RNA sequence: GUUCUUUGUAAAGUGCCUUCGAAGAGUCGAGUUGUUUGGGAAUGCAGCUCUAAGUGGGUGGUAAAUUCCAUCUAAAGCUAA
RNA sequence: UUGACCUCAAAUCAGGUAGGAGUACCCGCUGAACUUAAGCAUAUCAAUAAGCGGAGGAAAAGAAACCAACCGGGAUUGCCUUAGUAACGGCGAGUGAAGCGGCAAAAGCUCAAAUUUGAAAUCUGGUACCUUCGGUGCCCGAGUUGUAAUUUGGAGAGGG
């Protein structure tokens, strides 16, 4: 029953009680490495909602990432083309900031499999996220068919391919009309919609 | 759940929860229901009372 | 992508098959194809079902 | 087939049917639909009047099933009745036995009064009908039964 | 470019369209492969007909509301109406739709009697019994055809009332059209004291 | 839902004997409950109000009601959230005024 | 198909009455910018700033205010052909 | 003084795992210009080539915060069709979907949020034996900041 009070307060981020908690927490995160082990989920109602269990083989890692735009990596703003491709600064990186935060942990703890992630804090410079890991090599996850799926070799680096909640959102994977151009994948639609079909007895 | 069901008559609470949000409501539940509580020092001492390492409540 | 198969009206395939069926009972046409049917008693050649 | 085209007859002849002065070139007048409001105007104006501009108002998210209303004309009205099942109705203009023709079961959303039905009474079940269509059926003696 | 008296044409070939070209030269090859897997499964599940009993369902989209057609599942009200549990019916070749809801009795009872006819004509074998051979058929959709309901009787009387059934359509649209203003004018007229 | 039997009009469509089927439980997913109301109550008690939430009580007390929503229209995303967020604050005013 | 173990003082389904029925947040959503789309007073996506809710919320392809109605349950997850 | 907790280290500590190759087909990320517009800059090539990350035998998607406005349909995928259409567009050049209908294949579902509180029942690992893709006995540890049992909205739970 504890999580129900954890759930509701944790949404009251702009109250004087969490603004003290928020302000203090961000300082110690900024006092540690850009990406590191977190001792435990600071938001147990959030981690366990996202598939986390307090069992031997679930791993916690906090991440921080730089914020703002993506400046186009051209020397001296030299694009060498038409006026419409002359922008260098206002470029926004179609992939999300937690999506780029999961990849660095997956690179870091490569023998792990990322489950999901969530925001913990932020400042002007660093956006902060906790990332929930899981170890297919650990016997406490190999069994328990609740969590044996993550052990299948088709689930390596789920975030880099974009199979987490971050990617499926960035990739625009949702049902209905507002997702026509990317419903089963934007490229696969384009290739299917831009292929000409011919039969033996041509129609 | 015990506090909500009025099934408590003295609550021991550790002051040393690293996430404080786990307990900030515990003194608040106890008064509104009417349960008396004692915020006592030490999880490691509320732990051995439970034969655990930490309990954060008793 | 070349056009290999050619679609033919269904009725014409039925038309042409009936023409090549009606042409099997013309000994003039069968001889023209060189089928050596000079000594056949008569055509069409129908045999008992025991074949 | 290749053996019938005039390419077989243009072997030996220099220009291959393209001229010596003209000198058949890549895209002498521009590709595609260039020059509509320019050097090709006289062609577009004489053959494609209306090709430029706009005429009316737009319509987002069209699906062509709300305007679906296939038309059956009053000339026939009878190909729906079975062939061998027809002639006994046309010869007997009998009341309280008249046929029911459900145009929807045929697949027609509207009936219009093209002309000259036989004077036998018939019952027609139609989503919509034309004005002159409805009394011509009724002046024969029948009635139209609106359906949805 | 533009030339002799010809229609305009929109031919979409200005991309590298030459690599995304399909010519199924397999049309006959896929057909035989379908007919092996169609039978290979039929051997593995031997008695069963390779498909689920599908219901009879009236199509959407007024263009096609006029015909009826096979649906996806049997609308839990249906499986409970015919006296059977969904977790078991899914083991008896019944397709059940947990997300479709019945709204028409004539459609409703059709699925009930469809499912009742299905129960009579099937043979369920015991988990430990002899399980005698029963000469499978390969389709429930064939054994229980989807038949269009009969609408009218071929002979009826003539009932003329003088309404002419065209004014009815003219009056109707005026009712859908002008209703708003005379119902708003109804309020402001009633606003007098 | 009484169809008129004609393809047009107010209630266009063919009349059919309806059923009014069983209620779908996934309509009160957003309807409050006993555990919901109680925990939501005590959180507001132990957390307080937001910096923008305080400016809502300040303006509603001083200069009236109409602009209370107008500042709530921008400060909140939608307008429909602005009307609700104001009524959430009037309840706070009534609660404090009684005490 | 043959045979040995009886799993179990266990598990599942089913009628009527009563009390409940927790359903996900730096998330939804809004503005602005950029890019993207066939998506039009803004199709998705991402950047910043703001940042809710519980008869609520998302959608219903012309913006906004008011009144209705329909259909689903996001911010969590697996799955052959 | 001694024994814990939290947090952080070290070890050629016990057991593992990532890398690299290949990469036609898939999932992303970045991203042109040649060209067409009889010039050309928005536009087009093209949401493409090149560049980078990440898999499988297929991948991906997938059981509606869907489609529709009907007498409602009912995961996803693919075919035919809608359609060179609605729409976009120096409204020029040009671009350009989806619902509806028939077919192939069809299969469903499960977590969070609930005191077992008349009993951590749970899980890793270590050691001995045995019928070893493992079972049992015993022993530290994970675990009360929640591991097992119970239920997923189509429901369901506590009582009669």
């Amino acid at each position: 029953g504890a999580y129900k009070y954890l759930e509701e307060l944790q949404r009251k981020k702009q109250s004087d009680v969490l603004r003290f908690l928020q302000r203090v927490r961000v300082w110690e995160y900024r006092q540690k490495n850009v990406i590191h082990r977190a001792a435990r989920p600071t938001r147990p109602d959030k981690a366990r909602r996202l598939g986390y269990k307090a069992k031997q083989g679930f791993v916690i890692y906090r991440v921080r990432v730089r914020r703002g735009n993506r400046k186009r990596p051209v020397p001296k703003g030299a694009t060498y083309g038409k006026p419409t491709n002359q922008g260098v600064n206002e470029l926004k990186y179609q992939r999300s900031l937690r999506a780029t935060a999961e990849e660095r942990v997956g690179r870091r703890a490569a023998n792990l499999r990322v489950l999901n992630s969530y925001w913990v804090n932020q400042d002007s410079t660093y956006k902060y996220f906790e990332v929930i890991l899981v170890d297919p090599q650990h016997k406490a996850i190999r069994r328990d068919a609740r969590y044996n799926w993550i052990c299948d070799p088709v689930h390596k680096h789920r975030e880099a391919r974009g199979l987490t909640a971050t990617g499926k959102k960035s990739r625009g994977i949702n049902k209905g009309h507002k997702f026509n151009n990317t419903k089963a994948g934007r490229r696969k639609t384009w290739k299917r919609q831009n292929t000409l079909s011919l039969w033996r007895y041509r129609k | 759940a015990l506090i909500e069901n009025k099934k408590a008559k003295l609550v021991l609470i550790a002051n040393d929860v690293d996430p404080i949000e786990l307990v900030v409501f515990l003194p608040a539940l106890c008064k509104k229901m009417g349960v008396p509580y004692a915020i006592v020092k030490g999880k490691a001492r509320l732990g051995t009372l439970v034969n655990q390492k930490t309990s954060a409540v008793a | 992508w070349r056009k290999w198969n050619v679609k033919v009206n269904h009725n014409e395939k039925r038309y042409a098959t009936a023409s090549a069926i009606a042409a099997t009972a013309v000994a003039s046409l069968v001889l023209a194809r060189g089928h050596r049917v000079e000594k056949i008693p008569e055509i069409p050649l129908v045999v008992s079902t025991d074949l | 087939p290749s053996r019938f085209t005039k390419t077989r007859k243009h072997r030996g002849h220099v220009s291959a049917g393209k001229g010596r002065i003209g000198k058949h070139r890549k895209h002498p007048g521009g590709r595609g639909m260039a020059g509509g409001q320019h050097h090709h105007r006289i062609n577009m104006d004489k053959y494609h009047p209306g090709y430029f501009g706009k005429v009316g108002m737009r319509y987002f998210h069209k699906q062509q099933a709300h305007f679906w209303k296939p038309v059956l004309n009053l000339d026939k009205l009878w190909t729906l009745i079975p062939e061998d099942k027809r002639d006994q109705y046309l010869k007997s203009a009998s009341k309280e036995t008249a046929p029911v023709i459900d145009t929807l079961a045929a697949g027609y959303g509207k009936i219009l009064g093209k002309g000259r039905i036989p004077n036998v009474p018939v019952i027609v079940k139609a989503r919509f009908v034309s004005k002159l269509a409805e009394e011509k059926i009724r002046a024969a003696g029948g009635v139209v039964e609106l359906i949805a | 470019a533009i030339s002799k008296n010809l229609p305009i044409l929109k031919n979409h070939f200005r991309k590298h369209w030459q690599e995304r070209v399909k010519v199924h030269f397999d049309q006959a090859g896929k057909k035989v492969s379908r007919r092996n897997a169609r039978a290979t499964r039929a051997a593995k599940i031997a008695p069963r007909p390779l498909d689920l009993l599908r219901p009879v369902v009236r199509a959407p989209t007024v263009k096609y509301n006029r015909k009826v057609r096979a649906g996806r599942g049997f609308t839990l009200a249906e499986v409970k109406a015919a006296g059977l549990t969904a977790a078991y019916a899914r083991t008896i070749g019944i397709a059940v739709d947990h997300r479709r809801q019945n709204r028409n009795q004539e459609i409703f009872d059709a699925n009930v009697q469809r499912l009742k006819e299905y129960q009579s004509k099937i043979i369920v074998f015991p988990r430990n019994g002899k399980a005698p051979e029963a000469e499978q058929v390969l389709s429930a959709a064939a054994t229980f055809p989807i038949a269009q309901p009969a609408t009218d009787v071929e002979a009826r009387a003539v009932q003329d009332n003088g309404e002419s059934a065209f004014r009815t359509l003219r009056l109707a649209r005026s009712e859908k059209k002008f209703r708003g203003i005379r119902e708003k004018r109804a309020r402001e007229k009633a606003e007098a004291e | 839902t009484v169809k008129t039997g004609i393809a047009i009009g107010l209630n266009k469509g063919k009349k059919v004997t309806s059923m009014t089927p069983a209620p779908k439980i996934s309509y009160k997913k957003g309807a409050a409950s006993n555990r919901t109301k109680f925990v939501r109550s005590l959180v507001r008690e132990i957390a307080g109000l937001s910096p923008y939430e305080r400016r809502l009580i300040d303006l509603i007390r001083n200069s009236g009601e109409k602009r209370a929503r107008k500042v709530a229209k921008k400060r909140l995303g939608s307008f429909t959230r602005a009307k609700a967020k104001v009524e959430e604050m009037n309840n706070i005013i009534a609660a404090s005024r009684r005490h």
